[PDB]
């Protein structure tokens, strides 16, 4: 459901592989109480694509793969409805929780 | 004497309590949770914060640094010079003068006298059991609840990633296999409109609290143990303490943060006995509630003095308009 | 059978069973511990009548006479309106009554207290006559603390109703003596508190689950003919 | 139905006697075993003959006093003699008992004394007793020698324990796990699957053994027995004992629940189980703090645990796989 | 006189009534399982609740600091000057004054005349029985069941850690062999808006329990065995002794946490005569609770004063409008 | 109402490759909007490369940019005079401006 | 002695203290939250700012200038000659004086 896709490019910020460590970001959309804050931590995580795809170039293994545009418009398609923050948690929470999986990148 | 201090910070750019190591990448700031009206039901937003053992710390660095320039500053813990708050911790029964001379942990007037950290501060001696209630109680600083209403949570953190240029002698920036620790790690900053209240209770210096009266001539003598004219200097060295209080001293990485401070209001009442603590600057109603008590307490029969800085109070009560801390504490110490 | 009704809304319970260390509470307060409640108020209400060189002494004529009025020794019963649940606390408990070790041993020990949100209370009498009615009733209310002195507790209503001779499954507090001919829960209560006896009673919890979490929530029992309406709906009893 | 009456005392020691009443009679046979509770009774009904019962409770003495003569007054260094029991005169005493209560069975002899009760198998037990106006010299409370083996015997049985000893001191981590509803023998049995002999750790590294529901979720979370929890509901009853300089004392008494820690962990485990072990017993060693989280989150249905426990686990050591993630996605719903 | 205070206060940043962490190095804050519905439900949620110990602890420690200033403060055992109160024991038959007068324990009349903190808080003598009550208790400090239903989730307790450095005397630290003291340990903080209900029976403060009245001269007056003048004092001093509580000094960790507190709201009601007590403040419809009890109470010929702070309780009944603690203070101290 | 996609097709030229312009600077401008004007101000700047990259895209074996049409503009403009908050234009600007960091496809 | 100064000091087409970039063409600069009054209450703006960091490594920078040129100047360190502000990074216990001597770390009076 257009998660692991998210979630493995949200992983290139917190994974050692890539020396810059942004978890900013992560707290950022994990602590998202309404629309407004979680559209802007998801924003300033994916505003970061230039850095992993020069770092992951300039270090040798293949560079990172950007979310594609197709679910682009999934992820504002759902949470314009998710009024309640409670079941907007479910999602915000989710977005940073699989930010910190596996998510094997270079060999 | 006994005097209470609420007001409101301007503070911003601060990393003070952090939680992260030095070599933790990501040098994470303490954050804790408050509640707030926002016009409907009492809701619970987590802000940052600075707790009161950084508060209660630099009070004591502070106590010691403005005791030390006073004729009994040799009446002092080894440790105090250090600017430590081990005060006889775990293992441990004698301790050391500032001079380097031996003292016993067994009677409280003993190590009152000896000491002044531990009288001003309290102490504790698990090995004998020997205990001191603190005189100085710091609360926490939390943002005004209009503020943090106002802003309606927007972060307020800044986390500024920055490293250093650890080279090899060669010139070459080497790895973790060569030498070299070029590390990249984070500082959080936060910002803000800040509420602080301290309490002292200096009244009861040099006073053993297993015997605070004598009663020699059927008087309720207090039982000072130590020189009157050494109690007066160590209260007005507490006092004069609150000088780099309101300053920008009450926090760490001074080195490459120092702060930006600035007091904005705030009040103090002192009357030499017992008094009701002051409402604290997190809630936004706090100056005719703090008003309230303290036109009740002198109407009880208290001779209250208040001293207010920027506020207008009640502008009928006995109210000082004091300027800065300077005048305050020089306010203060001109009653003992 | 005049029968009094009140409503207890009070948090935690506070009556601890024969136990050391970790103080076990009563899953509901114990006759004995409802019966001294309801002696203090009358110590309060009208102190001319009770009057005692000392305090355990007027207890006791407290007690006497409040079982004099009462059924027979089968006391008080009460009605869990709530679920219940055991709420662990930590309390530096000093040991200080036993040989030796001076005054002031203080050590930290466990002493739950049982949380309830609603309660409601029945005591049994035998048609007390209306001079005193009033007295009973005012001294139904005012019960400011149960257990211990940590735990307060108020009313809400007092009230005198007859049974009416209703069928209804029996939500009340009774002795595993009689109600034997009839998911049980009966143990020992201690229906008579001591002064210088100790019947099983049964309980109406059960510890089912719904989803994830336990609680206690009621043991809809076997009906009795035997019963009394509150705030509409009807809950049975059982009386001698 | 023979219907075994528990004697009514104390509803900690009352669940060990009637708890170790299944593995009394299963020892000796007594098909068709179930076990009713009655709030603290817990009575058990079951088709065996009181001859029985007694071969299958000196058949459980002779294992339990084969098993204490492994390790040497002997004192032994198993669950009934010193991994529980905090009391040093305990050590001595209990094995004394045992074998009192074995010679006196054997010989087709009814026990006719009364015994002092430990603290391990009912902590509301001690040694004062609030009476009128103070307490009682000695220790009041007293049990009958067949009731107190029959309780020992299910302890040392069925009830799992952790014990860790960091210097001087020493922590005895106690739980029970104590149905609601009704069971067979088969489900008490796969219950007494948990238990494990001898786990005293001590080492440096297992330091996690303090904050009692951490170890707790440690220990479960290498135990693969059943999951029943799922299917029946079942309470835990624990508590902890402490030496800290021979003061003997409880300082633990909260009273959690299984169900919901053993959902979770199936739930986990289901996906993978390389990549589950390795990632719970890594994230206790390294985050403390993110393991407390968790399990806070876990007892709580909070959602802002999982991440901070994942988090703090990231920042040192732990790799938190992709299918553990997933799984936990799952169980959010 | 005879008090009852209920109401709601608002508290955060708060370490108050922990597990001691006295062998572990993590200390835990109390924790307690609360009953609530949540919409056709009855949940539990783990919420802390701050025992009526400590607060009554913290009241004696009030009452026995505003004690001091009253020159008839003589009166006062020597253990209660260093906030002790254990009263006695079994092996304890002498009562020690601060003076340092020694007082029998024959009977509660002079032991009250001897001793105030007896007199208020209650003692008793094993030795020879002759219990006597405590005068002032106080209920469990938990969240209103409102606050609880409104935040539902959310974890509102938070774990920080604090180390304490200690290095040789020049610079070296140890962790676990240089003889040195360096430990981390986590406390937990907790939050959110608090119930609270106190009962205060100031109006058997000065007469023995055993006898309440007299009733020599066919007048049932009461017993006041102690001197009128100081009687007042005391209970001057009893009532001065709520402004160390809802002020932020409830509980532990004063030096290092002073919880940030502000009451919200409350009700009060004083009368001469025996009063039931109103309700817990944990509730959320406790306001019409109040209401209805107050009113049965005046209907049962109760003379009531009723003084309510940042609460309407309808405009029916007759409260008086509290600004603030020192408001409700001075109002209760003209009787 | 489905111009958001429209027009972050054209924004993501701005910082794709196989373009040679990396206008950074712009992206954050219109994501940054605080108020209307400016959020405005820069939607301009981003569409003033519109013949930047049209003239190059043809001269470089790749598909012209799909630019913007004109009832995009209309409902940019009837969105932005409706929204006199900056809690939901906050919302708005970051919606359309995420799409320009997206593995877009423009050269087969 | 101690001194505190304060004031005023204008900065035009300045780009002190920036990220750098590191894996990006676009060099930003170093933004922080500050609080502002305001007539309508009080807010919080972005702003680009100077860390104090900088501030010390370049007064770190203009005293040892100063310093090397006073006699006294060889009691300095190897690395504060190369205007390296790392001092006794991990795992080492010596230090590489301007004169190339060796300095032992086990004393602070020696050591300042």
């Amino acid at each position: 459901g257009w998660i692991r896709n998210i979630g493995r490019y949200l992983s290139y910020l917190v994974d050692d592989t890539f020396e810059e460590y942004a978890y900013d970001v992560v707290d950022g959309i994990a602590k998202a109480r309404t629309q407004e804050e979680l559209l802007e931590g998801v924003y300033k995580a994916l505003r970061l694509a230039p850095k992993l795809k020069k770092k992951a170039e300039s270090k040798g293994c293949p560079p990172p793969r950007i979310p594609s545009p197709e679910d682009i418009e999934a992820l504002e398609e759902k949470v314009e409805q998710l009024s309640n923050p409670k079941d907007l948690r479910k999602l915000a929470v989710s977005l940073a929780l699989w930010a910190f999986a596996s998510w094997n990148n270079c060999p | 004497m006994y005097v209470r201090i609420s007001g409101r910070i301007r503070l911003n750019a601060h990393s003070l309590n952090a939680q992260g190591g030095g070599g933790t990448n990501y040098i994470e700031i303490t954050k804790t949770k408050v509640t707030v009206r926002t016009e409907n039901g009492w809701t619970v937003v987590e802000v940052p914060a600075i707790t009161g053992n950084m508060l209660k710390h630099w009070h004591f660095v502070g106590f010691v640094d403005y005791f030390k320039t006073t004729p009994y500053g040799v009446n002092l813990t080894e440790r105090a010079l250090r600017y430590n708050g081990t005060r006889f911790g775990q293992g441990e029964t004698t301790a050391t003068k500032a001079n380097g001379a031996t003292v016993q942990l067994n009677d409280e007037a003993t190590i009152i006298k000896e000491l002044a950290d531990a009288d001003v501060h309290g102490f504790l001696a698990p090995k004998t059991g020997r205990r001191r209630v603190s005189l100085v109680k710091a609360s926490f600083i939390l943002p005004t609840e209009d503020f943090i209403k106002e802003v309606e949570g927007e972060r307020l953190i800044t986390a500024i990633k920055h490293n250093r240029v650890d080279v090899d002698e060669k010139g070459a920036i080497g790895s973790s296999k060569e030498g070299t620790a070029q590390m990249l790690f984070s500082r959080e900053y936060a910002t803000g409109l800040y509420g602080f209240s301290i309490v002292l209770d200096l009244g009861l210096v040099g006073i053993p609290q297993g015997l605070p009266v004598k009663f020699e001539e059927n008087q309720p003598r207090p039982n000072i143990v130590i020189d009157p004219n050494e109690r007066k200097a160590r209260i007005e060295s507490a006092l004069k303490a609150l000088i780099p209080m309101l300053s920008g001293y009450i926090g760490a990485n001074l080195a490459r943060s120092f702060p930006v401070f600035k007091v904005e209001e705030l009040v103090a009442i002192a009357s030499e006995g017992p008094i009701p603590a002051l409402v604290h600057g997190f809630y936004e109603d706090y100056i005719e509630a703090n008003r309230s008590i303290i036109k009740n307490a002198r109407a009880l029969g208290f001779n209250i003095e208040v001293f207010t800085y920027n506020v207008d109070l009640g502008e009928d009560i006995e109210a000082t308009k004091v300027s800065s801390v300077e005048e305050l504490v020089a306010n203060l110490v001109k009653m003992v | 059978m005049d029968i009094l009704l009140v409503c207890l809304r009070f948090p935690f319970f506070s009556v601890a069973k024969r136990s050391y260390q970790v103080r076990t509470s009563f899953l509901l307060p114990p006759p004995s511990a409802l019966k001294g409640a309801l002696a203090k108020g009358l110590i309060l209400l009208k102190p001319e009548k009770y009057a005692s060189s000392s305090l355990d002494e007027a207890a006791l004529k407290a007690i006497k006479e409040i079982e004099s009025k009462l059924v027979d020794i089968k006391a008080v019963s009460v009605a869990p309106l709530s679920p219940l649940i055991r709420n662990a606390f930590l309390l530096k408990r000093l040991r200080n009554l036993e040989s030796g070790s001076n005054a002031e041993k203080s050590d930290a020990m466990r002493r739950e207290y049982t949380f309830t949100r609603e309660l409601l209370v029945a005591y049994i009498f035998k048609n007390l006559t209306q001079e005193e009615k009033n007295l009973y009733l005012k001294a139904a209310m005012l019960i400011d603390v149960i257990g211990d002195t940590e735990s307060l507790a108020t009313p809400v209503w007092a009230s005198f109703v007859k049974p009416e001779d209703k069928k209804a499954p029996l939500a009340f507090s009774a002795p595993y003596t009689e109600i034997y001919s009839l998911r049980m829960y009966i143990e020992k209560m201690r229906v008579s508190p001591e002064y210088s006896q100790e019947e099983i009673f049964y309980l109406p919890i059960e510890e089912r689950r719904y989803k994830r979490i336990v609680y206690y929530a009621r043991i809809y029992p076997p009906e009795v003919e035997k019963a009394l309406t509150v705030d509409g709906e009807v809950l049975g009893i059982w009386i001698p | 139905f023979n219907e075994f009456k528990t004697p009514q005392i104390d509803p900690i020691f009352d669940l060990y006697v009637a708890y170790g009443y299944v593995v009394s009679l299963i020892r000796g046979g007594a098909k068709e075993a179930t076990l009713i509770p009655h709030g603290a009774s817990y009575l058990i009904q079951t088709d065996v003959s009181n001859e029985e019962f007694r071969h299958g409770l000196v058949d459980a003495l002779s294992s339990m006093l084969s098993l204490h003569i492994a390790l040497a007054k002997l004192v032994s260094d198993a669950d009934f003699s010193a991994g529980a029991n905090i009391n040093n005169v305990y050590w001595d005493s209990v094995p004394r008992n045992l074998e009192k209560l074995m010679k006196d069975l054997e010989k087709k002899r009814s026990v006719k004394g009364t015994a002092t009760i430990p603290i391990t198998l009912m902590p509301s037990a001690g040694k004062y007793m609030l009476k009128h106006f103070g307490v009682q010299g000695g220790n009041p409370i007293k049990v009958d020698l067949l009731n107190y083996a029959l309780a020992w015997v299910g302890f040392h049985y069925y009830t799992p324990y952790i014990k860790y000893a960091k210097g001087d001191t020493t922590w005895i981590h106690i739980y029970q796990i104590a149905p609601v509803e009704e069971v067979d023998m088969i489900s008490i049995l796969s219950l007494k699957d948990l238990k494990m002999h001898l786990p005293h750790y001590y080492e440096s590294n297992l330091d996690f053994l303090i904050n009692r529901r951490l170890a707790l979720l440690y220990h479960l979370l290498h135990s693969e027995a059943l999951e029943l929890f799922t299917e029946k509901e079942f309470v835990i009853h624990s508590y902890t004992l402490e030496r800290s300089g021979n003061n003997q004392a409880i300082r633990s008494f909260e009273e959690e629940e299984i169900g919901k820690l053993m959902d979770f962990l199936w739930k986990l485990k289901r996906r993978d189980f390389y990549h589950a072990i390795k990632f719970i017993d890594d994230l206790l060693k390294k985050a403390t703090e993110g393991a407390l989280a968790l399990i806070d989150a876990i007892m709580n249905e909070r959602l802002e645990g999982f991440y901070t426990a994942l988090k703090l686990g990231k920042k040192a050591g732990v790799v938190s796989s992709r299918e553990i993630v997933a799984a936990l996605e799952d169980i959010i719903c």
